[PDB]
C-alpha cells in the first residue's frame, strides 16, 4: 500500500493507491483506501486491514451525531482524535492499521491527522503510509512546495504513488485522487497505473530504466 | 490442543452482468484427503432476490448464511416488509462479520444480486468483514486458479485490437447470461483439473428481475 | 437499590417534586445575570442574617466551571455543589477529547439535561437548584447568558434574576434593559446589574457580591469598596 | 529512543525533548512538541511507547487542570508529581500498564524554588539537579556531574545543555532532529525558539 | 527483568545493649545506570523505623502506605504503633498481595516505648516475619551483609560501638556489590534518642 | 401510595393519563402533510421579554430526511431526541440507507412505556415527527407518552390543540402545495396563540425531499407572516 | 479444550430405498487400551431416528442424556407428543448441530462425531454428520473416523450417486455395512469384532440388532506368508 | 377498592383487580374477529382512528410465515408479546428447524403474562389477542387474556361489542368449519360475523383489515384496495 | 409491596424544604451546645457535654471533641454515633489525600467531603440523613486558621465565631458582642467558656461537664499543635477566667 496526504496553498492533495494482497496473492487491484467520511472529512487506509472501513465509517456516524447535537461542522482534530480515542481501547488486539484524517475547516484550515492502531495521533502538513511510503516520501520531499498549484499538486500526488506502485511489489493496481478545501473534499479521477505509467515515462521522460 | 478452525475447502465465483447476476459454486466438501459429500449446497437463495456464499470453513459459512437470512426476515419486520436492498444487504453482513473481529467466520463471503437501478451486483468480504462492489470476484480454494482467467476473459485485461499493437485496448463489451454461464463452466472445469479439492458438481445461481435460477452441472469426481 | 419513582405525575399533570424543588429555588437567595454588549456580569445575594462569618473561606456563590466559564446559583447549597463538581469534570472531559473547551451553550445543556434526569430517575428527588450560566465562548467576543432550572429546562437571556424576590428585580431589569443599545462599558452593566439588586437586598454592605466576566478568560471578583463606590454613586444620584 | 532532559538552575528548571517522531522506517515528523502544560507553573516532558505518552501526558493535564479550576489554587511541583507517581504505580500492575516516562519541570511559587522530578513508567520518582530518560542519561549524565553548579543562570544552564545535545548528536545512532528547550520559571513556562 | 534487582540497594538492623541501630545505602538505579545518591530507604512512624529494599517503586508505595496505616492507628488508639505491632502489620499487608506481592525486603528496627526491650524484625516479600535477636540483612548485597554481620557482631554493643559495627558491615559489604553503595546513612536509636549520621564512602 | 404502572378501573394506565394532562398545558405545535413536503410549526412562548426567544428550541432535527416539534415538558423530549438520532444514525451505519420514518417513530415510541418501579415516570411530552421516505413518501406522525403512535394528513398538539385540530379538519385537502401548508400553519397559530404572532414568537420549518429538513429563519418566516395578513385582508 | 480419553471409533451408515442403515462397534477404547467391549455406541431417539456417536465417551454419555431429555421435554404439554409433533431426525440433529457449534465457539467442545440416522414424516431418508467444529454435511453414504477413510469407499460403490439410492434394496444396503465392518476389523487398531446395527425403515419401522460379530474373516492364507523378504522358513 | 393497588394483592373473595382492570382495556379497545376451516385460518380486524386526519391503527401482526396474531387493547402491550412470540417461532427454526406448533405458542404466552400477575412492582399486560396459525395438526385459533388464560377455539372474538360477532359464529359453528379449500368464503364468514358487532360506522376500504393463513398460504395481511373485494 | 412502608426520606415539603432535614436539625437544637471561636494566632473549640453523671468516667471519654489528623478537628453536635461513622470516613479521606499529594489536606477539602457525602443522603438511597452538625477547626498553609460548620442538609459554611446545638441563637448573639477580629487565643477562650456558662441549661458550669480543645501555632517554631484538654486542665482555666 501507499497512500499519502499533504496540505498546500489550495487546501490538501490526498492520493493512495489501489492494492490488496494476501501474502504474495493479488486480491484486488479495484480497493477504494479513501474512505469518504462525510462530504467534507477524508480518511486513507494501509497496513493489512480494512478493519479502517468499520471504523471510519463509524467515524462518519459519529461526525454526524456531533453536528446534529452541536449544530456546527466537527473539526478536524475532534473527529481524529474520536478516532484516536477508539483505537487507543483496543491497543494490543490486532494487527497494523495507519490512517491519515483530512480536513478543511475555517476555525483550523487545512489540517491532516495521522491515526495509527498504536494510539498514535499526529498532526502535520506530509505524511505517507504504507509499505510503499519510502518510494513515495523521495518523490514527495524533493518536489513539494507550499506554493504549488492545484493542477501540479494533484500530479505530485498522482508522481509520488506512481514511483511506488512501480518499486513497491505490494503496491499498485491504479491511483484515486483526492483534493481537500473548506467547500468540501473533491474527487479527481481513478488512474490505472498499467496506462498511467507509460504515459508518465514517455511525457515525462522518466523511468528510463525500464524499456518502452 | 484444540483447533477450533477447519477447512471443507470447495470455490466459489460470482459474475456481475448487465441486467443479471449470477453467483457459482462446486457442490464438493472435504476435510484434508477424503470427501464428505459430492453434493453438499453452497450458493443459497436468501430472500428479496439475494443470493449468498460463505465459502470457507463450513460450520462458520453456515452460521453466517443462517445469521443474514435471519436479519433479512427481522429486516421485513421491523421495516414494514420493505424490501433489503443488495447494498444495504452487503453492510449488514459487513457488520455480523465484523462483530466476531477477534474470533473471526473464517469464510469468504460472496453475495449477488440486482442494485436498486436493476442492474447486476456482486459483492465480495474477507473474513473479518471488508466488502467492495465488484464486477468479478472468485473466492475459496481454487480463487486464485480462476480470477487471471476471469481479468483475462471477463474485462479483457492485456487484451489488445490486432493491427494497433498495444495502442488500442480491446472495448469492454458486455457479456450475457449464456456467455457468462460458459466462463463459469470453463473456469470450474479448469479449477477441478488442477484443484483436488474442487469436483463432483456445479451449482449456478442466476438472479434476474424475474427472479432466482438454478442450473446445475456435473463436475469430475477424482 | 432504592428505586421508589418520588418525581410522578398528578392528576392535574403536574409533577409536584419538581414543581416544590422550584419552591426551594425561591427561598435562595436572590442571584442575577446582566450582559453587555462585551460582557456579563453576575450579581448574588448574601444574606446580613449571618454575621461573624469568614467571607476568606466561605464558599463563595459564583462558581467558575472553566477559565471562561462561570456558574451562579438560587436554592440549595450543597445541591449546587453536584452540579457544578459533574459541570466542572464534563468542561475538562470535553477539552480532552474535542481539544477546544465547551460553549455556554453546551455547558448549559449538560447541566440542565442532569437536573433532567434527576426528575425522572428512580430513587431520586429533583435537585432544588436553579442556575445562571455565563461566559464567553472560545475565540468569540459576543456575551453569553443562559439559565436552568429543576424541571431541566434551559434557554438564553438577556438579563435574567433568580430567587427570592426574583419577580421584583425581573420587573426593575425589563424596563431598564433595552435590548437594541446593551450597557456598552463594564461600568455601565455593573452599576445596572447592582441597581437591580438594591430594590432587594436591603443593606448594600456586604449583602452584594459581583463578578465580572470578560472575553478571552478574563473573570474578575470585586471587591467590597468597588462595590460599595456603586451604591454610593446609585444612591446620590437617587436623592434628585 | 526519545531523549529528553531536564536540568533544575538557580531560579528556572529547563525541559530539553527531541522533535523526531519515527514510525519504524521512516522520520514521520521533525516538529513534534514531547510535553504539555500541567500548569502554569508546572510542566511535564515524556518519552515511552507510541500512544501511550500523549494518552497518559493529556489525561495527568485533565486531571490538574480540574483541580486547579476546584479549589482555584495551582499545586505544587511536588504534589504533581506524587499525583503522577501514584498514577504510574497503579498503572504497572494493571491490565495493561502506561508504559510512558517523564520529567515534571516546575516552579514553587510558595518556595520560590525550580524543582525537577523524574519519574518512570514503574512509578519511581527522584528530586534531581538534573534528569534524563532512555539512553539520553549515558551520555548527557557524565558532563553534567562535571560542569553543573547549583548556583548556574539560566543562559549557563543552556549553554550547559547545548554541550549535552551536541555530545547526543556525536555519539547517537538515531538522529533525533534536534530538541524543543522549554524554561518554567516565576514568570511561568516560555520556549526558546532558537536552539 | 529481575524486579528486587533492578533499582538495587541494601538495608541492615543490629541490636544492641538498651538500643538498636538499622543503617541502608543511598543508591537508586536503573540497572548500569546509577539515577540518585539520595535515595534513603530508611523511613520512621513515630519511634518505629522501617527500611525498604526492592523495587524503588513499591519501596515509596509501601512507606506511603504504611505512613497511612500508622496515621489511622495512631487516631484511634491515642497512641504511637509499637515495633511488635508494626511488624504484624507488615506482614499482614505485604501477605493481602500473596499472588500479586511487593517487590520488596522490608526492615523493622525499634524500641518498645513501654518495656524498653530493643527489637528488629525482617521479612520476604510476601510476609514472612524473620525475628532474629542478632541482626536483619536484606538487599542486593544480602549474601556479603551476612557475612560481614555474622563475623564483626557481638551482643550487648554500646550505641557508639554498635554504630562502628554496623556502619563497616554496610560499607565493606556495599563495596562488593555493583548496585549498592554512593552513600550510606545509620541511624543510632536509642528509648528517648535518635542521632542519623551519614558515612562518607567511595562514590563508584 | 400506589403503584407508577398501576391500572385504573377504567382500563387506563394512570400515569400515562396524567402525562397527557401535562400535554394539554405545554406550547401549540402544529404539523400538516402535503404532496410537496411536510411543515412544522411551533409556539414558542417566552415567559419573559428578556428571554431571548431564537433560544427557544421546540423544533429539532433528527436526520436530514426527518425533523420534530414538541409540546409539554420540552426537557423530557432531549433524551427522545438523542435516541432518535442515534437510531437514525445508526440504521443507517447497519444498513447503509436513509430509515423510514414510521421505524423512527416506533423506535421512540418503544421508549415510551419503559417506566416502572428503566425510568421512573413517563415523558411529558408529545412529539410530531414529521420525515420523508422513498416507500411512504412524505408523512407526519403524532408520538405520544403511551407508546401509540397515529400518523396524520394534519395534526396539532399543546394547549389549542383540539380548537387548531378543528380548524385543520376543514382546511387540509390532499392538493395542498407547500405555501398553502406554510400560511395555514401560520393562521392556525396565530388563531390560537395567547400574544400576537410574528416571527420572534412562533417559528416555521419543513422537510422536503431535495432540500431535507430546515428550520426557517426569522426573515423568512416574516414574510409569511406579511404574506398571511394582507391575504386575509383580501376577502 | 480438553483431550479425548475414553474413545469410540468408526460410525458408518448409509441410505437404501426405503430408508437407512447405521452401524458401530461396541468399543471403549483407553488409547491403546481397549479397555471396555460392551459400549452402546447407537442411541435411538423414539422409533424413527438413530443417533451414531464416535470420540470421547464421557461426552456421548452426556448427548445420550441430552437426547434423553429432549423426548422428556418434547411430550410436555403435547397431545401430539407420539403422532404429528413427535420428534423428527432433523429436529434432533439440528438440535445437536447447534449444541456442537455452540460448544466449539467456547473453545469447549464435545469430542465427538456424530451421524443422525432417520426417516422423517413424508418417508424421505435423513443422513446427516455433526463434529465437534459444528462442521455438517449430508450425503448417501457417511462414516466417521476410520470408517471415512475405508467403509464410505466401499459403501459409494453401492450408492454412488442420489438416483443409486432407489436402485439400494436393505438386504444389498445391510450385506454393504456388513462387510464394512468386517473390513473396518481386519484394518482398524482400535475396533472390535462385536458391533450393533441399526435399520430405520418408512414401512417395517427401526429395527436395532445388538450383539452381531464380523464373521467369514479370511485369514488362513497367513500360514502361507513367512519371514519379510529372504526367510524361506 | 382496597385491594387493586397492585398485582400481588388478592381481593377478600380471592380476585385480581389489577388483573381485571387489564381486562377492561381490551373491552374498550376495537373489535376484532378469528375463525377457522380444517384448512385455513382466519383473522378480521376492525382498526379505529383518532380522527379524519388520522391514519387506522393497524390490528393485525405477523408472528412467522405460519403464525400471527389480531390485537385488542394496548397496543405497545401487543407489540411486546408478538415480539416474543416472534423470538419464539425464531429459537424453534434456528434451533430444531422446527415450525412452532400453534398451541406450544399459547402456551409460552400464558406463561409470560402469568409471572407479571404475581410479582410487584410490574404490571399484568393490557392486551388481548387472537392468535391464528397453520402448523403439522392443520389450522388453528387461539384467544390469549393478560389473566395468563390461553384458549384454543374454532372462531371468537374479542374488544367493544364483540358479543354479537362471537354469537353470530356459535350459529355458524357447523357452516364455517366445513369451508375447506376456499380462503374468499371462509372471509366472507369472518367479515359477515365482524359486522354483527357494528353500530352506526360501517366497513370502508381503509377501516377494514384481514389477514389469512392456510395449507399452502403463508400468514399474509391484506388492507386498503386489497380488501375492497370483501366490502 | 414494600411501598406502603416507605417513609421517603429525600422528598420537598410543598414549601420546597427536605422534611428529614428540617427534623434532623430539630434533634440537633436539643444537643449539647458546641461552640467554635478563631483567632489570628489560633482556634479555640469549646464544647458541653449533656447531662452528665458523678459515676461517668471523664478522662477516658470523648463525646464532643474528635480530632481528624494533625491540623484538623472537629466538635459534634447531635447523634454521636452518627458523628463517628463521619469522622472514620473524614479520617480516612484525609490520608488518602496525604498519600496522594504528599501534603497534608486543606481544611475546606476535607470540610466538602464530608458535607458532600450529608448531601447525598438527603438526595438519593432513601435513608435516614446523618443527625450530626460539625464544627471544624483546622489549620493550613493557604488560608491559616479556619473554622467551618456543615449540618444534615450537607450546606457548608465559614466562620470568625460560630456555635451549633442548644441555645444557638442565645450564644450567636453573646459571640457578635464580644468578638473583635485582632482578638487572641487567650481571649478567644475566655469568650467560649463565658458564652458556655450563660447559654448553658445546667444551673453553672464545670470541669466535668466540659470538653475542651485549641488549635495553636504556640508550638515550637513554624508548625501546628492540637491540644486536647485533660479534666484537670478544663478546671484550671475554668478558675483563670474566674467562672469556678
Ligand atoms: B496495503 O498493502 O497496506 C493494503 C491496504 C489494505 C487496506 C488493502 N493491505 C493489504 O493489502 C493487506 C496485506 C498487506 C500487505 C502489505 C502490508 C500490509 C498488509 N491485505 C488485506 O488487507 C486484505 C487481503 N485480502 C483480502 C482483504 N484484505
Ligand atoms: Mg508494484
Ligand atoms: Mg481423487
Ligand atoms: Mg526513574
Amino acid at each position: 500500500t501507499t497512500t499519502l496526504a499533504f496540505r498546500f496553498q489550495g487546501g490538501i492533495i490526498v492520493a493512495v493507491d489501489s492494492r490488496a494482497t494476501a501474502g504474495n496473492w493479488v486480491a484486488s487491484q479495484t480497493v477504494k483506501k479513501v474512505i469518504e467520511i462525510n462530504p467534507f472529512l477524508l480518511g486513507t487506509m494501509a497496513g493489512g486491514a480494512a478493519d479502517f472501513q468499520f471504523w471510519e465509517t463509524w467515524l462518519g456516524s459519529q461526525c454526524r451525531l456531533h453536528e446534529l447535537r452541536e449544530k456546527e461542522r466537527i473539526s478536524v482534530a475532534a473527529a481524529s482524535k474520536i478516532l484516536s480515542n477508539l483505537v487507543y481501547q483496543y491497543k494490543g488486539a490486532g494487527l497494523s492499521m495507519g490512517t491519515m484524517i483530512c480536513g478543511y475547516t475555517r476555525k483550523e484550515g487545512p489540517t491532516i491527522y495521522y491515526v495509527d492502531s498504536d494510539g498514535t495521533r499526529l498532526k502535520g502538513d506530509i505524511f505517507c503510509v504504507g509499505s510503499g511510503q519510502t518510494f513515495a516520501y523521495g518523490v514527495l520531499d524533493s518536489n513539494y512546495k507550499w506554493d504549488l498549484s492545484v493542477e501540479d499538486a494533484l500530479y505530485l500526488g498522482k508522481r509520488s504513488i506512481l514511483a511506488a506502485a512501480h518499486r513497491d511489489a505490494y503496491s499498485g493496481g491504479s491511483v484515486n485522487l483526492y483534493h481537500v478545501t473548506e467547500d468540501g473534499w473533491i474527487y479527481h479521477g481513478n488512474h490505472d497505473v498499467g496506462e498511467l505509467f507509460w504515459k508518465v515515462k514517455e511525457e515525462e521522460g522518466s523511468f528510463n530504466n525500464v524499456i518502452g | 490442543q484444540f483447533n477450533p478452525y477447519g477447512d471443507n475447502g470447495g470455490t466459489i465465483l460470482g459474475i456481475a452482468g448487465e441486467d443479471f447476476a449470477v453467483l457459482a459454486g462446486d457442490t464438493r466438501n472435504i476435510t484434508d484427503y477424503s470427501i464428505n459429500s459430492r453434493y453438499e449446497p453452497k450458493v443459497f437463495d436468501c430472500g428479496d432476490n439475494i443470493v449468498m456464499s460463505a465459502n470457507g470453513f463450513a460450520a462458520d459459512g453456515d452460521a453466517l448464511v443462517k445469521r443474514f437470512k435471519n436479519s433479512v426476515k427481522w429486516y421485513h419486520f421491523d421495516h414494514n416488509d420493505k424490501k433489503l436492498s443488495i447494498n444495504s444487504a452487503a453492510r449488514n453482513i459487513q457488520h455480523l462479520l465484523y462483530g466476531k473481529r477477534f474470533f473471526p467466520y473464517y469464510v469468504h463471503t460472496i453475495i449477488a444480486g440486482l442494485d436498486e437501478d436493476g442492474k447486476g451486483a456482486v459483492y465480495s468480504f474477507d473474513p473479518v468483514g471488508s466488502y467492495e462492489r465488484e464486477q468479478c470476484r472468485a473466492g475459496g480454494a481454487a480463487a486464485s486458479l480462476i480470477m487471471p482467467f476471469l481479468d483475462n476473459q471477463v474485462n479483457f485485461k492485456n487484451q489488445y485490437e490486432p493491427g494497433t499493437n498495444g495502442k488500442v485496448k480491446k472495448p469492454l463489451k458486455y457479456l450475457s447470461v449464456e456467455e457468462v454461464i460458459k466462463l463459469v463452466r470453463d473456469s470450474f472445469t479448469s479449477a477441478t483439473e488442477r484443484h483436488i479439492q474442487v469436483g463432483d458438481g456445479l451449482e449456478i445461481l442466476i438472479v434476474t428481475k424475474d427472479g432466482v435460477r438454478k442450473e446445475f452441472y456435473e463436475l469430475k469426481r477424482d | 437499590g432504592y428505586d421508589r419513582a418520588l418525581s410522578i405525575f398528578s392528576p392535574d399533570g403536574h409533577i409536584f417534586q419538581v414543581e416544590y424543588a422550584l419552591e426551594a429555588v425561591k427561598r435562595g437567595t436572590c442571584a442575577v445575570g446582566v450582559k453587555g454588549k462585551n460582557c456579563v456580569v453576575l450579581g448574588c445575594e448574601r444574606r446580613s442574617t449571618l454575621k461573624l462569618q469568614d467571607t476568606r473561606i466561605t464558599p463563595s456563590k459564583v462558581s467558575k466551571i472553566d477559565s471562561h466559564v462561570v456558574l451562579s446559583f438560587s436554592g440549595l447549597n450543597a445541591d449546587s455543589r453536584i452540579l457544578i463538581e459533574k459541570a466542572r469534570v464534563e468542561a475538562q472531559s470535553h477539552r480532552l477529547t474535542l481539544e477546544d473547551p465547551v460553549t455556554v451553550e453546551y455547558l448549559t445543556r449538560y447541566v440542565a439535561g442532569v437536573q433532567q434526569r434527576y426528575t425522572q430517575s428512580g430513587g431520586v428527588r429533583p435537585f432544588g437548584v436553579s442556575t445562571l450560566i455565563a461566559g464567553f465562548d472560545p475565540r468569540d467576543d459576543e456575551p453569553k447568558l443562559y439559565q436552568t432550572e429543576p424541571s431541566g429546562i434551559y434557554s438564553s437571556w438577556s438579563a435574567q434574576t433568580i430567587g427570592r424576590n426574583s419577580k421584583t428585580v425581573r420587573e426593575f431589569l425589563e424596563k431598564n434593559y433595552d435590548r437594541k443599545e446593551p450597557p456598552a462599558t463594564v461600568e455601565e452593566c455593573v452599576k445596572l446589574t447592582v441597581r437591580s439588586l438594591l430594590e432587594v437586598v436591603q443593606t448594600g454592605a456586604k449583602n452584594i457580591e459581583i463578578t465580572v466576566v470578560k472575553p478571552d478568560s478574563d473573570i474578575v471578583a470585586l471587591s467590597s469598596e468597588e462595590i460599595n463606590q456603586y451604591v454610593t454613586q446609585i444612591e446620590q444620584e437617587k436623592q434628585e | 529512543m526519545d531523549i529528553i532532559l531536564g536540568i533544575r538552575v538557580q531560579d528556572s528548571v529547563i525541559l530539553a525533548s527531541s522533535k523526531a517522531v519515527t514510525r519504524g522506517i521512516s522520520v514521520l515528523k521533525d516538529s513534534d512538541d514531547k510535553t504539555r502544560q500541567l500548569s502554569p507553573h508546572t510542566l511535564m516532558s515524556f518519552a515511552g511507547e507510541a500512544g501511550d505518552t500523549v494518552q497518559f501526558a493529556e489525561y495527568i493535564q485533565a486531571n490538574i487542570q480540574l483541580y486547579s479550576i476546584r479549589e482555584d489554587y495551582e499545586l505544587s511541583p511536588q504534589a504533581v508529581s506524587s499525583f503522577v507517581r501514584q498514577e504510574l504505580a497503579k498503572s504497572i500492575r494493571s491490565r495493561r500498564p502506561y508504559q510512558v516516562n517523564v520529567l515534571i519541570g516546575g516552579y514553587d511559587k510558595k518556595k520560590n524554588k525550580p524543582e525537577l522530578y523524574q519519574i518512570d513508567y514503574l512509578g519511581t520518582k527522584v528530586e534531581l539537579p538534573y534528569g534524563a530518560h532512555g539512553y539520553s542519561g549515558f551520555y548527557t549524565f557524565s558532563l553534567l556531574d562535571h560542569h553543573y553548579r547549583p548556583d548556574m543562570t539560566t543562559e549557563e544552564g543552556l549553554d550547559l545543555l547545548k554541550l549535552c545535545v551536541q555530545e547526543l548528536e556525536k555519539r547517537m545512532p538515531m538522529d533525533f532532529k534536534g530538541v524543543i528547550v522549554k524554561i518554567v520559571d516565576k514568570d511561568g513556562i516560555r520556549q526558546v525558539d532558537d536552539f | 527483568s529481575d524486579p528486587s534487582s533492578i533499582n538495587g540497594g541494601i538495608v541492615v538492623a543490629m541490636t544492641g545493649k538498651d538500643c538498636v541501630a538499622i543503617a541502608c545505602d543511598l543508591r537508586l538505579g536503573s540497572q548500569s545506570l546509577g539515577v540518585s545518591n539520595k535515595f534513603e530507604k530508611i523511613f520512621h512512624y513515630g519511634h518505629v523505623f522501617l527500611g525498604i529494599t526492592g523495587l524503588a517503586t513499591d519501596v515509596t508505595t509501601l512507606n506511603e502506605m504504611f505512613r497511612y496505616k500508622t496515621n489511622l492507628y495512631k487516631l484511634k488508639e491515642e497512641r504511637a504503633i509499637e515495633p511488635e505491632t508494626f511488624t504484624q502489620l507488615v506482614s499482614s499487608s505485604l501477605y493481602e498481595r500473596r499472588f500479586g506481592p511487593y517487590f520488596v525486603g522490608p526492615v523493622v528496627a525499634g524500641i518498645n516505648s513501654k518495656s524498653g526491650k530493643p527489637f528488629i524484625a525482617g521479612f520476604d516479600l510476601i510476609g514472612c516475619i524473620d525475628e532474629a535477636k542478632d541482626f536483619i540483612v536484606s538487599g542486593t548485597a544480602s549474601d556479603q551483609l551476612f557475612g560481614m554481620c555474622e563475623s564483626l557482631y557481638e551482643p550487648n554493643l554500646e550505641p557508639e560501638d554498635l554504630f562502628e559495627t554496623i556502619s563497616q558491615a554496610l560499607l565493606n559489604a556495599a563495596d562488593r556489590d555493583a548496585l549498592s553503595g554512593w552513600g550510606a546513612v545509620v541511624y543510632i536509636i536509642k528509648k528517648d534518642e535518635v542521632v542519623k549520621r551519614y558515612l562518607k564512602m567511595r562514590q563508584d | 401510595d400506589r403503584g407508577v404502572s398501576t391500572f385504573s378501573p377504567e382500563g387506563r394506565l394512570f400515569q400515562v393519563e396524567y402525562s397527557l394532562e401535562a400535554i394539554k398545558l405545554g406550547s401549540t405545535a402544529i404539523g400538516i402533510a402535503t404532496k410537496e413536503g411536510v411543515v412544522l410549526g411551533v409556539e414558542k412562548r417566552a415567559t419573559s421579554p428578556l428571554l431571548e426567544s431564537d433560544s427557544i428550541e421546540k423544533i429539532v432535527e433528527i436526520d436530514r430526511h426527518i425533523g420534530c416539534a414538541m409540546s409539554g415538558l420540552t426537557a423530557d423530549a432531549r433524551s427522545m431526541i438523542e435516541h432518535a438520532r442515534t437510531a437514525a444514525v445508526t440504521h443507517n451505519l447497519y444498513y447503509d440507507e436513509d430509515i423510514n420514518v414510521e421505524s423512527l417513530t416506533q423506535s421512540v415510541c418503544d421508549l415510551a412505556l419503559r417506566f416502572g418501579e428503566l425510568m421512573s415516570r413517563p415523558f411529558g411530552v408529545a412529539l410530531l415527527i414529521a420525515g420523508h421516505d422513498a416507500d411512504d413518501g412524505y408523512q407526519l406522525f403524532h408520538a405520544e407518552p403511551s407508546g401509540t403512535f397515529y400518523r396524520y394528513n394534519a395534526k396539532a398538539i399543546g394547549s389549542g390543540s383540539e380548537g387548531a385540530q378543528a380548524e385543520l379538519l376543514n382546511e387540509w385537502h390532499s392538493s395542498l402545495t407547500l405555501k398553502e401548508a406554510e400560511l395555514l400553519v401560520l393562521k392556525i397559530l396565530k388563531q390560537v396563540m395567547e400574544e400576537k404572532l410574528d416571527e420572534n414568537n412562533a417559528q416555521l420549518s419543513c422537510i422536503t425531499k431535495q432540500d431535507g429538513f430546515k428550520i426557517y429563519d426569522n426573515e423568512k418566516t416574516a414574510e409569511l407572516i406579511k404574506e398571511l395578513k394582507e391575504k386575509e385582508a383580501a376577502e | 479444550t480438553q483431550q479425548p480419553i475414553v474413545t469410540g471409533t468408526s460410525v458408518i451408515s448409509m441410505k437404501y430405498d426405503n430408508g437407512v442403515i447405521i452401524a458401530a462397534d461396541n468399543l471403549g477404547s483407553y488409547g491403546s487400551l481397549l479397555r471396555f467391549n460392551g459400549v452402546e455406541r447407537l442411541i435411538p431417539v423414539g422409533d424413527n431416528t438413530v443417533v451414531g456417536i464416535s470420540g470421547d465417551i464421557s461426552d456421548m454419555q452426556h448427548i445420550e442424556r441430552l437426547l434423553k431429555d429432549l423426548v422428556t421435554e418434547n411430550a410436555y404439554d403435547n397431545p401430539l407428543a407420539d403422532a404429528e409433533e413427535a420428534l423428527e431426525p432433523s429436529y434432533i440433529f439440528e438440535y445437536l448441530a447447534t449444541v456442537m457449534y455452540q460448544r466449539r465457539s467456547k473453545m469447549n467442545p464435545l469430542w465427538n462425531a456424530i451421524i443422525v440416522a432417520g426417516v422423517q414424516s413424508n418417508g424421505d431418508q435423513f443422513l446427516r454428520y455433526v463434529n465437534l467444529l459444528g462442521v455438517t454435511y449430508s450425503s448417501p453414504t457417511l462414516a466417521t473416523g476410520f470408517g471415512a477413510h475405508m467403509a464410505n469407499p466401499l459403501l459409494r460403490k453401492v450408492v454412488d450417486r442420489e438416483s443409486d439410492i432407489p436402485k439400494t434394496t436393505v438386504q444389498v444396503a445391510e450385506e454393504a455395512i456388513v462387510n464394512a465392518m468386517r473390513v473396518l476389523y481386519y484394518r482398524d487398531a482400535r475396533s472390535s469384532r462385536n458391533f450393533s446395527l441399526a435399520i430405520i425403515d418408512k414401512n417395517t419401522g427401526l429395527t436395532f440388532k445388538k450383539n452381531l460379530q464380523v464373521e467369514n474373516m479370511k485369514w488362513d492364507f497367513a500360514k502361507d506368508i513367512k519371514g519379510y523378504g529372504t526367510q524361506k522358513i | 377498592n382496597n385491594y387493586d393497588g397492585d398485582t400481588v394483592t388478592f381481593s377478600p373473595t380471592g380476585r385480581l383487580f389489577q388483573v381485571e382492570y387489564a381486562l377492561e382495556a381490551i373491552k374498550q379497545g376495537s373489535v376484532t374477529v378469528g375463525l377457522r376451516s380444517n384448512t385455513h385460518a382466519v383473522l378480521v380486524a376492525l382498526k379505529r382512528n383518532a380522527d379524519e386526519l388520522s391514519s387506522y391503527q393497524k390490528k393485525i401482526i405477523k408472528c412467522d410465515e405460519h403464525m400471527g396474531l389480531s390485537l385488542a387493547g394496548l397496543a405497545p402491550d401487543a407489540r411486546v408479546l408478538s415480539n416474543y412470540l416472534r423470538q419464539q417461532c425464531n429459537y424453534s427454526s434456528l434451533v430444531f428447524n422446527r415450525k412452532l406448533a400453534v398451541e406450544r405458542a399459547g402456551h409460552l404466552l400464558c406463561d409470560k403474562a402469568q409471572k407479571n400477575t404475581q410479582s410487584y412492582g410490574g404490571r399484568p399486560y393490557g392486551v388481548g389477542l387472537l392468535i391464528i396459525g397453520y402448523d403439522k395438526s392443520g389450522a388453528h385459533l387461539l384467544e390469549f387474556q393478560p389473566s395468563g388464560n390461553v384458549t384454543e377455539l374454532y372462531g371468537t372474538a374479542i374488544g367493544a361489542r364483540s358479543q354479537g360477532a362471537k354469537t353470530y359464529l356459535e350459529r355458524t359453528l357447523d357452516t364455517f368449519i366445513k369451508i375447506d379449500g376456499n380462503p374468499d368464503e371462509l372471509i366472507k364468514a369472518g367479515v359477515e360475523a365482524i359486522s354483527q358487532s357494528l353500530r352506526d360506522e360501517s366497513l370502508t376500504v381503509d377501516n377494514l383489515s384481514i389477514a389469512i393463513v392456510g395449507k399452502d398460504t403463508p400468514f399474509t395481511i391484506y388492507d386498503g384496495e386489497a380488501v375492497a373485494k370483501y366490502i | 409491596g414494600s411501598r406502603r412502608y416507605d417513609s421517603r426520606t429525600t422528598i420537598f415539603s410543598p414549601e420546597g424544604r427536605l422534611y428529614q432535614v428540617e427534623y434532623a436539625l430539630e434533634s440537633i437544637s436539643h444537643a449539647g451546645t458546641a461552640i467554635g471561636i478563631m483567632a489570628s494566632d489560633g482556634i479555640v473549640l469549646a464544647a458541653e457535654r449533656k447531662v452528665t453523671s458523678t459515676l461517668l468516667e471523664q478522662d477516658t471519654s470523648t463525646e464532643k471533641l474528635y480530632k481528624l489528623n494533625d491540623k484538623i478537628a472537629v466538635a459534634v453536635a447531635g447523634l454521636t454515633a452518627d458523628a463517628e461513622i463521619l469522622i472514620n470516613t473524614a479520617r480516612i479521606h484525609a490520608q488518602n489525600y496525604l498519600k496522594t499529594y504528599n501534603e497534608d489536606i486543606p481544611v475546606e477539602i476535607l470540610v466538602r467531603r464530608l458535607s458532600d457525602i450529608k448531601q447525598g443522603y438527603t438526595q438519593h438511597g432513601g435513608l435516614r440523613p446523618f443527625g450530626v452538625s460539625f464544627i471544624y477547626a483546622g489549620y493550613d498553609d493557604r488560608y491559616g486558621y479556619q473554622l467551618y460548620t456543615s449540618n444534615p442538609s450537607g450546606n457548608y459554611t465559614g466562620w470568625k465565631a460560630i456555635s451549633v446545638g442548644a441555645n444557638t441563637s442565645a450564644a450567636q448573639t453573646l459571640l457578635q458582642m464580644d468578638y473583635k477580629d485582632d482578638m487572641k487565643v487567650d481571649d478567644a477562650i475566655e469568650l467560649a467558656l463565658k458564652t458556655l456558662s450563660k447559654t448553658t441549661d445546667s444551673s453553672a458550669l464545670t470541669y466535668d461537664r466540659l470538653e475542651f480543645a485549641t488549635i495553636r501555632k504556640g508550638a515550637n517554631d513554624g508548625e501546628v499543635y492540637q491540644k486536647i484538654f485533660k479534666p484537670q486542665e478544663i478546671k484550671d482555666i475554668l478558675v483563670k477566667t474566674g467562672i469556678t
